[PDB]
């Protein structure tokens, strides 16, 4: 792979620890090439937090640690603080593609609240919006925390990726989160599978809402 | 003590171009290679280009299919980058970075704050609305869910009401989501017992002031 | 040729590459050079800018610069 993948989140209670992976292939890591690591807290530019597998610049404290193997690297953060809260991301030098790749970035989310599961409602396309030869489900999650969560959408059992929007999660009122997600179809499209499924990841844990043309 | 200070945002039009700078301060602007990264809403970090700060020969990402070109100022410590022909994909956060290298390799090891490039849409967009028909799959014991789908529409704002605002408990409208054509797309969802479904009437009243719109959409059951 | 035997001589860990530590430890027998004068230079002859000096960066750096060889 000529690509770093990365958990899209972890969470984690003040003072516990936690661990974010990151996998890469031949042409980078095991080409010889050390990951780094940068955090970017809420609206700031990213910061170099690890270079060369282990090595701390001045300022970052040995609470955050990492490892690297020929094919895959992780990054350790014990004694988690409030101030940890952001997104990272793990780096390194693709000699396939020649140029520098990024992990997709993990949200770690310091608990200050205990978990709550997302409430899942899909809607088919309207019978209005079929006659104006057009096709959007909508996929609303409301009421999570952390604010973070993953949708995979489906025809039929296989994946779907072309013609998604998916919002970032965005804090209400109750310091939970809201999301939504719309998977824009043709006509045909819609009526030539026998269902369309909304799937969101939550916590390890699994919604799967299903409409059918029918 | 090595800082990098970039421009301010810019919006522009599908189409245009954009001039995005970078001023390097707090170590020998000649002596280290500035690196261009890009940071879509909702996507990872994109490596745009290197340039080098003394020659100044460039490398760029055959991901922009020539589109990008670097540029540098010794004089003034500052590098520029120029992206034509921009679509609303290019919207994006763009960073300029400090390549040091170190024992076993080279490090991003100081960032610039980031510039906010918008390629939004010249002219107002007025929305869509479609009724999303009432469904019990998802509600408590005995309410439905009910709603309208306010599509493709810009600028923001959007005032979505219900009953012309007599109806307001139960009313839960999301975000909108920036879709990647650069319009604007929300839901308004409201709760309301289904024993009420054949005799009370639901209409969700849909406002769009930039495009002078206003749309009153019953919404029924299948 | 006789690129190759000087790469080689300061390629200490036999990775086909020139690291920042090892094009340092190679110029200290030239002579005195700062830190950030082998930084300008590690950044001039990487030419995709990954880190490292492989073999072809380093002879296409020579036989474009027949005055500093
Ligand atoms: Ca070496
Ligand atoms: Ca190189």
């Amino acid at each position: 792979q000529s690509a770093l993948t990365q958990p899209p989140s972890v969470s984690g209670a003040p003072g516990q620890r936690v661990s974010i992976s990151c996998t890469g292939g031949s042409s980078n890591f095991g080409a010889g090439y050390d990951v780094h690591w940068y955090q970017q807290l809420p609206a700031t530019a990213p910061k170099l937090l690890i270079y060369g597998n282990n090595n701390r610049p001045s300022g970052v404290p040995d609470r955050f640690s990492g490892s690297k193997s020929g094919t895959s690297a992780s990054l350790a953060i014990t004694g988690l603080q409030a101030e940890d809260e952001g997104d990272y991301f793990c780096q390194s030098f693709d000699t396939s593609l020649s140029g520098w790749i990024f992990g997709g970035g993990t949200k770690l989310t310091v608990l200050g609240q205990p978990k709550a599961a997302p409430s899942v409602t899909l809607f088919p396309p309207s019978s209005e919006e079929l006659q104006a030869n057009k096709a959007t489900l909508v996929c609303l999650i409301s009421d999570f925390y952390p604010g973070a969560v993953t949708v995979a959408w489906k025809a039929d059992s296989s994946p779907v990726k072309a013609g998604v929007e998916t919002t970032t999660p965005s804090k209400q009122s109750n310091n939970k989160y809201a999301a939504s997600s719309y998977l824009s179809l043709t006509p045909e499209q819609w009526k030539s599978h026998r269902s369309y499924s909304c799937q969101v990841t939550h916590e390890g844990s699994t919604v799967e809402k299903t409409v059918a043309p029918t | 003590q090595v800082q990098l200070v970039q421009s301010g945002a810019e919006v522009r039009n599908p189409g245009a171009s954009v001039k995005v700078s970078c001023k390097a301060s707090g170590y020998t602007f000649t002596s280290y290679a500035i690196h261009w990264v890009r940071q879509a809403p909702g996507h990872r970090l994109e490596w745009v280009g290197r340039i080098n700060t003394d020659n100044g020969n460039t490398k760029y990402s055959q991901k922009f299919h020539g589109r990008v070109a670097l540029s540098r100022d010794t004089s003034a410590s500052t590098t520029y980058m120029d992206l034509s022909s921009l679509n609303s994909e290019d919207t994006a956060v763009y960073y300029c970075a400090r390549a040091f290298y170190y024992s076993s390799g080279v490090m991003f090891d100081s960032w610039g704050q980031g510039a906010l490039v918008t390629v939004s849409s010249a002219s107002t967009k007025g929305p869509s609305v479609f009724p999303l028909a009432p469904s019990s799959k998802s509600t408590s014991g005995g309410t439905a869910a009910l709603g309208c789908l306010v599509k493709d529409y810009f600028p923001e704002p959007v005032t979505v009401s219900w009953n012309s605002g007599a109806l307001t408990s139960g009313v839960h409208t999301f975000p909108a989501v920036l879709q990647s054509s650069g319009l604007y797309s929300l839901s308004s969802v409201v709760t309301v017992p289904s024993s009420s479904l054949g005799t009370q009437t639901y209409i969700c009243n849909v406002n769009h002031k930039p495009s002078n719109t206003k749309v009153d959409k019953k919404v029924e059951p299948k | 040729d006789d690129m190759e035997r000087i790469f080689k001589r300061f390629d200490t860990n036999g990775d086909g590459k020139i690291s920042l530590s090892e094009l340092t430890d190679a110029l200290r027998t030239l002579g005195s050079t700062s830190a950030d004068e082998v930084q300008r230079m590690m950044a001039e002859i990487d030419t995709d800018g990954d880190g490292f000096i492989d073999f072809n960066e380093f002879i296409s750096f020579c036989n474009a610069n027949p005055g500093l060889m």
